[PDB]
């Protein structure tokens, strides 16, 4: 995983 | 003339709108219609529930179905609404009905978080208020039997239904009132009341008294069983005990008194005194016994009309010998009456305000399926790349497709030539340059956000705790950092989020200009390019070399490998079910939802099509590339080493490694793009909870 979308999708 | 009644609980009055509100929204897309008709209806539950409950007042079928209306809804929302998942402070509180408890008090309370207390007590209500639309029916009226028979026979029911759920719902321990071996007194005392009722219809319309004697025995088996529950157990009012034996008493004197007119009808004259005799006892004791609580005397003097005109005709005419009564058969049975089922609706014209809320049940189911479906799609995609990634690396580290193409050491390889037309096509450097360049105002932007926002925090703050120093009194509102805490948690939260970007923006960067020069040649017209790569003599013999053709056809079919690769990408993304149904079905025709099973073999017909076919490509890759490095290793056997086409061969595979960071930059650099820009998304919203809290504090 490079940029975050993982926290980012969640919020 | 009097029957037993139970008075209703006393609650005090809840919010039950505000703490549903809650979650409702959190639930719901907010300021949508999907939360519309759910906040509506919560309030007018709430205000449902104070019509209900909020005042032991009226006393009629009007207040009753309010109450039936209640409990319908009150069942009709457990489904939803987290309640099984202890979160909700809706906190009920019931006094005792009795004011009994297993201590010498004089009243006891019980507050509980709870919906199926709620329920329990609000049942307990309907039964009690039925009980008293019952008592007050008018008995020489027909109408009156047929809503006594009804009411008492509803109680009875509500009753038992109380004594079937109160534990298993109820995770404590219930007042005295809800226990089960009280409600179940209180169910069968019903019963009896209405066998009462019955055995009054009966009468009334002069049915035979074969038929009347059995149903005034079958009352008075149901007061007795009911007076002895009551024996070693005071836990019902004091007028109960008394009632219940003068009623026993009562009906069995009933059952005697008509099976002594079928006794003279047969001649059995001996046994009609004996059974008049018994009945005269019977009312003589209740008469002074329980002359508080019954009246009697028509039905003495009947008894003693009876009894003196059958001593009479037996003394002087028939002779008959008087039997003692251990010697007299057994009066029958027989009931006409049941404890009605509780099945909501038990009011009438009932809707489900919140009949449009899904349930609970298939969220938590929905959310989930989700969480396998990613994991499942993710996956698969993350493991296509990652073989793509690692056969282009392999191709570029033997010159492939490069070195066969390359037919003199003269030209621009054909792949090459493609692979540089198609980055000059993309834009070539500056689509690359342009993107880093922007990579950090992108940044900037969103850091600049959540700073403007926590400083409205901040600046609220220092003016709230000066006004709290300097007005003490006139100044009193819970602290502004308290309030403000949860969002400041999200600011450390998107803190760490901006952290991890630049972390990446720094593994691009570094990537970029790791990769910058070559793929500026890449980007270069034909012959200036051509130009540019150094010039060989060629191993001549490739003229049609069988390692060649192999190469070639291997190389066509690792290429159709990699192409098939993106349509699965993109039948793997394009593609859902909608599961609610599936679920929605599974918990109407069976109990609960189990999602687990339920999803793995929805994914295997929804996503087996296409998780078969990545599978089929990876094996195929690895049979693939396996059999190419000892194809290449030959083939390379062919073609000598000197300095000026190794100088060829660095220039022709660092080309080609040229391209494949090219278009994955690209795509980094979009995808942190994207990143950034849903990120300014997330934090305009942020700016926006933060200005409203400081707006309305």
């Amino acid at each position: 995983e490079l940029y975050p979308l993982t926290s980012l999708r969640s919020l | 003339a009097t029957f037993i009644s139970v008075q209703l609980k006393k609650t005090s009055e809840v919010d039950l709108a505000k703490p549903l509100v809650k979650f409702i929204q959190q639930t719901y897309p907010s300021g949508g219609e999907e939360q519309a008709q759910y906040c509506r209806a919560a309030e007018e539950l709430s205000k449902l529930r104070r019509a209900a409950v909020g005042r032991p007042l009226d006393k009629h079928e009007g207040a009753l179905e309010t109450l039936l209306r209640y409990y319908d809804q009150i069942c009709s929302i457990e489904p939803k609404f987290p309640f099984s998942e202890n979160q909700i402070c809706l906190t009920f509180t019931w006094k005792d009905a009795f004011d009994k408890g297993s201590l010498f008090g004089g009243s006891v309370k019980l507050a509980l978080a709870s919906l199926g207390y709620e329920k329990s007590c609000v049942l307990f209500n309907c039964a009690a208020l039925a009980s008293q639309i019952a008592a007050e029916q008018n008995l020489d009226n027909d109408e009156g039997l047929k809503i006594a028979a009804k009411h008492y026979q509803f109680a009875s029911g509500a009753f038992l239904h109380i004594k079937e759920t109160v534990l298993s719902a109820l995770s404590r321990e219930p007042t005295v009132d809800i226990s089960p071996d009280t409600v179940g007194t209180l169910s069968l005392i019903m019963l009896a009341q209405a066998q009462e009722v019955f055995f009054l219809k009966a009468t009334r319309d002069k049915m035979k008294d074969a038929i009347i004697a059995k149903l005034a025995n079958q009352a008075a088996d149901y007061f007795g069983d009911a007076f002895k529950q009551c024996q070693y157990k005071d836990t019902l009012p004091k007028e109960v005990f008394p009632v219940l034996a003068a009623k026993h008493c009562i009906m069995q004197a009933n059952a005697e008194y008509h099976q002594s007119i079928l006794a003279k009808q047969q001649y059995y004259f001996g046994e009609e005194i004996a059974r008049l005799q018994h009945a005269a006892e019977l009312i003589k004791t209740v008469a002074s016994r329980y002359d508080e609580y019954v009246n009697v005397k028509d039905f003495s003097d009947k008894i003693n009309r009876a009894l003196a005109a059958a001593k009479k005709d037996n003394d002087f005419i028939y002779h008959d010998r008087v039997p003692d009564l251990k010697d007299l058969d057994p009066i029958g049975k027989a009931t006409l009456v049941k404890s009605t089922p509780v099945n909501v609706p038990i009011s009438q014209k009932f809707t489900d305000l919140f009949e449009k809320m899904v349930p609970v049940s298939v969220q938590q189911s929905l959310a989930a399926y989700n969480q396998r479906k990613a994991d499942l799609v993710n996956r698969s995609i993350a493991q296509m790349r990652e073989a793509t990634t690692l056969a282009n690396g392999v191709l570029a580290s033997l010159n492939l497709p490069a070195a066969i193409e390359d037919v003199s050491g003269d030209t621009v390889p054909q792949s090459i030539l493609t692979k540089s037309r198609s980055v000059i096509e993309q834009g070539g450097i500056q689509t690359v340059d342009q993107l880093i360049k922007e990579l950090p105002e992108l940044l900037q932007r969103n850091r600049e956000i959540l700073d403007e926002s926590l400083r409205l925090l901040d600046e609220e703050e220092a003016t709230d705790n000066d006004l709290r120093a300097k007005f003490k009194e006139r100044w009193q509102r819970t602290p502004s950092n308290e309030l403000y805490k949860p969002l400041r948690a999200e600011g450390t939260n998107f803190r760490t989020v901006l952290d991890k970007a630049v972390q990446a923006d720094g593994q691009v960067k570094e990537c970029y200009q790791s990769h910058r020069d070559t793929i500026v040649l890449l980007c270069k017209p034909e012959p200036e390019l051509n130009a540019a790569i150094p010039s060989a003599n060629p191993a001549k013999t490739m003229q049609g070399s069988e390692v060649v053709n192999v190469l070639k056809s291997l190389l066509s079919n690792l290429d159709e490998v990699k192409k098939e690769r993106e349509g699965l990408e993109n039948d793997l993304k394009s593609v859902n079910f909608d599961m609610t149904s599936k679920f929605l079905t599974a918990l109407a025709q069976d109990g609960v939802i189990n999602e687990e099973a339920l999803s793995v073999t929805e994914l295997d017909r929804v996503y087996g099509g296409l998780t078969t076919k990545v599978q089929e490509s990876l094996k195929k890759q690895e049979g693939l590339l396996k059999n190419i490095q000892v194809s290449h290793q030959e083939f390379s056997k062919m073609k000598q080493s000197n300095n000026e086409a190794n100088l060829r061969e660095e220039v022709l595979k660092n080309l080609a490694t040229a391209y494949d960071n090219f278009v994955e930059l690209v795509a980094n650099l979009k995808e942190g793009t994207k990143f950034y820009n849903e990120l300014t998304e997330i934090l305009v919203r942020f700016q926006n909870k933060c200005s409203d809290i400081v707006f309305a504090r």
